[PDB]
RNA sequence: AGGGGAUCGAAGAUGAUCAGAUACCGUCGUAGUCUUAACCAUAAACUAUGCCGACUAGGGAUCGGGUGGUGUUUUUUUAAUGACCCACUCGGCACCUUACGAGAAAUCAAAGUCUUUGGGUUCUGGGGGGAGUAUGGUCGCAAGGCUGAAACUUAAAGGAAUUG
């Protein structure tokens, strides 16, 4: 949200839903961020190094955060079956 | 001498974070207002409202008195908070603490050029509460806070230069007012501009990065 | 009865995504439809989408992200004349920096944007943000 | 639910539909041959019948009419096409 | 949607219809009926001169006690009878 | 992103059909289940645990993953889950609930029950629901133990098992355990039967 | 009064003033 | 109706709760501690705490009481812990559903094999 | 306002059932709103049945019991039988005991 | 206007009750209550919730139709039947739990998809009383129905929830 002349105007760009891409604005204190750890060359869960997924309180509430989960994992590769993009 | 419970309230003295701007990135709740008090000192109080109300009891009457305060900057960090207690100070008092607790951030953009410093509103936005439909709509430069004194003082401590305001209901029972021109500001941080479509990705939590640097004893 | 049958397309893409989902297929389709479909996708509030072929009056697979809060339908097209629509999109629009008013002019159906630099006008159809 | 695909769906959740909700609607009755071994010939039936088929040559019978599909009449047979 | 014909040749049936509700505003009534001119004391007019005929000792409503010094008049042009307030202490002094 | 070996094994298929891990719910089958494999017949329904390991791997791979492994947190009310907890806790770092929750433990920094964690497990969403409820008013992630019929609102990642008794819920939470252990942790190579046996989990008697 | 008989008042009232109008038709 | 009040019984909890090494099934001597180890104004409510701090203690020593944790406990539950040496791989193979097996096949490989039917 | 679902009494899809009479008071009451119980009783009673048995013949007899249903008013049912009055949660309770 | 007139029973008369008791409770019992031919057109005629179309969420029962089955039970010689059972699917009368959502609330799968305000269409309301009164028209044997004002008065009447 720039400006006249370049210059990064008004502050704080949220964070988003990687599962709706809604904002997930402040006091929204239901939604949640999951960071599934990179392993390496046996077991071994290499200290602070996630893949990290975002997901609103809404979806959460909704239910769909077990679902919604298993889709992006999955399609990023932490996951075969289990899911299915059909019904 | 404040001693914090809550990870977070210790992190904030351990000056390991500096803004709350990153507070609501993550969307830390927050639990102990001197977090806010150091992170958002330039905040200066207003109560709003005070009116006595009152209940019946097995033995005796009870009025104690509602008290509402709205605390900011005027540089997009507002805070609504509303407590009776038996006193005035009294309800004053934890008034203003709940609305330091309170403090919610503001988007705030521009009416329609791209030039010097947000002065207006990003959308038009609403917020209700009760009855009261508080709508708040952009508005070109020098065009004021047109609102109602109580909405135009809590827009003002809000940051917002200039703004058109419209309500319904029964915009008399103030209570319900402020709490919704309070949702009408809240919002503008959920709605969708295409300039945020912008994928960004997505930081890792203060409550991790300095994991150790919080904790209990 | 079936009425406006770009308001039912419209609106299944509303709760659609107001349920926080991703797809909706809508029923019947028509030209005006895939117009419309047309002019978000053009904008980005839409996917791609999918005409799908029952021999009858069709149905369409629209794909949808969440950049999209609401796409309404201006019930009696009501004409505009060139000015009017300064007044329409003010009225219906979030801001004066972006959204769409998506309208139909005898040159075809355009928001309110390449119709202003086409400058042509007609009716009004519904609208995109 | 909340992210599928409305496009390909699974033949059996689309096979357990109505008739009228699958992807693009079509029928699920169909037609037999059948035959009564008095006779040589083979003929062609709906397998919804209101009319109580008779056969080319002999008033025999066939089916008998339902609520649905036709009851075909004791020594028969039926192949589907 | 409920009522209103929202159709684009419904034009005669809003504004109609219109009409006929106005009559529920106490304002509109009044002004076409021309109760002003009609009923009412004055002519309609903002004022009107008239002669008193007694003074009269109105006792006020509750829950307030007091007796109230009034006149009835008759309007000039109409004949038409009024009782008028005589405001502030002493005045009904005044009349006669 | 997929290990190598970390498919399930022999041993493991083994392991669970002793337990019946794979015997879900009745009748009772909550929309939100895919986790289900054919009905068997007479009201019972079979689950695929491919996935029922796949997600514990998940359940795994982000409980280690907290930089402090105490403030990840164990709950069961389930006397069935409350022998398993503690000893899930016991092996890992993770401070455990068993018993009664008590209410305003994650809002009300004022109790003496209060925890502030980063992470959630939990056996039974219909009992332990308190938790599970409290966790969303403070951006707590959940995993759960959760069967066919278990509420999925407020819980990712699920775990589809069997809370119908017996051994499962102990096997789940000690092969929890197992896999956070293989990972990063204080374990060793391939098959690796593990010393501890998994009756140690398991509701005890009479 | 109870709704219905005060319907019952005013319903002989107008057969009343139905009678006395009537001796001048 | 001697129901001894909170006051007595806050203070017994407590009282457990910090010096539970030292007291005993005794009151006489839970006496004497409670004056070095506590302050009290009266003489009556020292020795009605007391008595109390003795039953609790008394029924503490044959299974735990609700809101005493002196965390002894909690520890000695953890050493307190094992049992087993049997399991639940005999005897012979994993009897299976029809469908527990088509299971098996259709994600695995190696399993002992036991079917059965069931009915309605 | 409003305070039961059921309004007065079990009525949907009908518009008009039709009108029994109080066991009580005589008072008419549409069937599906009634109040009803099966008063089915022993004949004899309590301390009967031996000296019945005792002075009889045949051995033991069989015993026939009495069965009438009731229909109670409301008025009826709350000034004795089935009622009470229950708090405002335990009122939609429609399991008997 | 005929018939019918068992029953219960506006009116009336009574016995008690009451300070009174034109009532409640008891008795007598006219009209009525039923039926034909004709009127009347109103009910809290109520779900106090217009109809058509779309979309948005879970669950178990049941009513009618249908389809699927090396289902149960019926014995005879297997079936054929019928009844039952289990899964689905239309269209019913409803209940349950949630509630993304709505409301002043109670509550509401509509009373939702509404200041991010537009699918189509019908009707009614615009403070309270005056008053469904006056008046004219009109329908009716009547009783009455439909249509239906004003002057004047008045600062509240009202709704839902709370504590007493
Ligand atoms: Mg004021
Ligand atoms: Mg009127
Ligand atoms: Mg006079
Ligand atoms: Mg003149
Ligand atoms: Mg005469
Ligand atoms: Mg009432
Ligand atoms: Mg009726
Ligand atoms: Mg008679
Ligand atoms: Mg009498
Ligand atoms: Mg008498
Ligand atoms: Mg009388
Ligand atoms: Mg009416
Ligand atoms: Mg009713
Ligand atoms: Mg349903
Ligand atoms: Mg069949
Ligand atoms: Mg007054
Ligand atoms: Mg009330
Ligand atoms: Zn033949
Ligand atoms: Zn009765």
């Amino acid at each position: 949200m720039e400006n006249d002349k370049g210059q990064l105007v008004e502050l704080y760009v949220p964070r988003k839903c990687s599962a709706t891409n809604r904002i997930i604005k402040a006091d929204d204190h239901a939604s949640v961020q999951i960071n599934v750890a990179k392993v390496d060359e046996e077991g071994r869960a290499i200290p602070g190094e996630y893949v990290t997924y975002a997901l609103s309180g809404y979806v959460r509430s909704r239910g769909e955060s077990d679902d919604s989960l298993n889709r992006l994992a999955q399609n990023d590769g932490l996951l075969k079956n289990v899911w299915s993009y059909s019904r | 001498g404040w001693v914090p419970v809550t990870k977070l309230g210790r992190l904030v003295k351990a000056g390991k974070i500096t803004t709350i701007e990153e507070i609501f990135l993550h969307s830390l709740p927050v639990k102990e207002f001197q977090i806010i008090d150091t992170l958002l000192p330039g905040l200066q109080d207003e109560v709003m409202n005070i009116k006595p109300v009152q209940k019946q009891t097995r033995a005796g009457q009870r009025t104690r008195f509602k008290a509402v305060v709205v605390v900011g900057d005027s540089n997009g960090h507002v805070g609504l908070g509303i407590k009776t207690a038996k006193e005035v100070a009294g309800a004053i008092r934890a008034g203003i603490i709940i609305a330091k607790l309170s403090v919610i951030p503001i988007r705030r953009g521009y009416w329609g050029t791209n030039l010097g410093q947000p002065h207006s509103l990003a959308t038009k936005t609403t917020g209700k509460c009760g009855s009261v439909t508080v709508r708040l709509i952009p508005a070109p430069r020098g065009s004021g806070i047109v609102a109602s004194p109580a909405v135009k003082k809590l827009l003002q401590l809000a940051g917002v230069e200039d703004v058109y305001t419209q309500s319904n209901g029964k915009t008399r029972t103030l209570e319900n007012t402020l709490k919704a021109a309070f949702v009408a500001i809240g919002n503008t941080y959920g709605f969708l501009t295409p300039n945020l479509w912008a994928e960004q990705p997505l930081p890792v939590s203060p409550l991790d990065i300095y994991s150790d640097e919080a904790s209990a004893q | 009865t079936r009425s406006s049958v770009l308001a039912d397309a419209l609106n299944a893409i509303n709760n659609a995504e107001k349920t926080g989902k991703r797809q909706v297929l809508i029923r019947p389709s028509s030209k005006v439809i895939i117009k419309f479909l047309q002019v978000m996708q053009k904008h980005g509030y839409i996917g791609e989408f999918e005409y799908i072929d029952d021999h009858r009056s069709g149905k369409i697979v629209v794909q949808l992200n969440g950049r999209l809060n609401k796409c309404g339908v201006i019930s009696p097209r009501f004409n505009v004349k060139i000015g009017d629509i300064e007044k329409w999109t003010a009225n219906l629009l979030p801001a004066r920096q972006f959204g769409y008013v998506i309208l139909t002019t005898s040159a075809g159906i355009m928001d309110h944007e390449e119709a202003r630099r086409k400058h042509v006008s007609g009716k009004i159809l519904g609208f995109v943000y | 639910v909340l992210v599928q695909d409305l496009l390909h769906p699974t033949a059996a959740s689309e096979a357990r539909k109505h008739k009228l909700k699958t992807l693009v609607q079509g029928p699920r009755s169909y037609f037999l041959d059948v035959k009564c071994p008095g006779c040589l010939n083979i003929t062609t039936v709906f397998s919804h019948a209101q009319t109580a088929v008779t056969c080319e040559s002999c008033s025999t019978i066939l089916c008998t009419p339902t609520g649905g599909k036709a009851k075909l009449s004791e020594g028969t047979s039926f192949r589907r096409k | 949607g409920k009522g209103k014909p929202r159709g684009l040749n419904s034009a005669r049936k809003l504004r109609v219809h219109r009409r006929n509700n106005r009559w529920a505003e106490n304002n509109y009534k009044k002004r076409l009926l021309g109760t002003a001119f009609k009923s009412s004391p004055f002519g309609g007019s903002s004022h009107a001169k008239g002669i008193v005929l007694e003074k009269l000792g109105i006792e006020s409503k509750q829950p307030n006690s007091a007796i109230r010094k009034c006149v009835r008049v008759q309007l000039i042009k109409n004949g038409k009878k009024v009782t008028a307030f005589v405001p502030n202490d002493g005045c009904l002094n005044f009349v006669d | 992103s997929l290990p190598a070996t970390f498919d399930l094994t022999p041993e493991d298929a083994q392991l669970l059909l002793a337990a019946n891990t794979h015997l879900g719910a009745r009748n009772v089958q909550v929309h939100q289940e895919p986790y289900v494999f054919n009905a068997r017949p007479d009201g019972v329904h079979v689950i695929n645990v491919g996935k029922t390991w796949e997600k514990l791997v998940l359940a795994a791979r982000i409980i280690a993953a907290i930089p402090n492994p105490e403030d990840v947190v164990a709950i069961s009310s389930r006397t069935f889950g409350q022998r398993a907890v503690l000893k899930f806790a016991a092996h890992t770092g993770a401070t455990p609930i068993a018993g009664r929750f008590t209410p305003g433990s994650f809002t009300n920094y004022i109790t003496r029950s209060f925890k502030e964690p980063r992470l959630v497990i939990v056996t039974d969403p219909r009992s332990d629901a308190q938790a599970i409820k409290e966790a969303s008013y403070v951006n707590i992630p959940v995993i759960a133990l959760t069967d066919l019929d278990s509420p999925s609102e407020f819980v990712d990642v699920a775990i589809p098992c069997n809370n119908r008794g017996k051994h499962s819920i102990g096997l789940i939470w000690y092969l929890l355990a197992r896999e956070v252990l293989r990972l990063r942790g204080a374990l060793v190579d391939r098959t690796q039967p593990w010393s501890i046996m998994p009756d140690l989990y398991f509701y005890r008697d009479p | 009064m109870r709704a219905k008989w005060r319907k019952k008042r005013t319903r002989r009232l107008k057969r009343k003033r139905r009678k006395v109008r009537a001796r001048s038709k | 109706g001697r129901v001894r009040t909170k006051t007595v019984k806050r203070a017994s909890k407590a009282l457990i709760e910090r010096y539970y090494p030292k007291l005993t099934l005794d009151f006489q001597t839970n006496k004497r501690l409670c004056d070095e180890i506590a302050t009290i104004q009266s003489k009556r409510l020292r020795n009605k705490i007391a008595g109390y701090t003795t039953h609790l203690m008394k029924r503490i020593q044959k299974g735990p009481v609700r809101g005493i944790s002196f965390k002894l406990q909690e520890e000695e539950r953890e050493r307190k812990d094992q049992y087993v040496p049997e399991v639940s791989r005999s005897n012979g193979v994993l009897n299976v559903d029809n469908q527990t097996s088509d299971l098996v096949k259709s994600l695995g490989l190696k399993l002992p094999l036991s079917v059965i039917n069931v009915s309605a | 306002p409003k305070k039961r679902a059921s309004n007065g009494r079990n009525k949907k899809g009908r518009g008009h059932v039709k009108p029994v009479r109080c066991v009580n008071c005589s008072k008419s009451i549409p069937k599906d709103k009634a109040i009803k119980r099966m008063a089915i009783r022993n004949i004899v009673e309590a301390a009967a049945v031996r000296d019945l048995s005792e002075a009889s013949v045949y051995p033991e007899y069989a015993l026939p019991k009495t069965y009438n249903k009731l229909h109670y008013c409301v008025s009826c049912a709350i000034h004795a039988r089935i009622v009470r009055v229950r708090s405002r949660e335990d009122r939609k309770n429609r399991a008997p005991p």
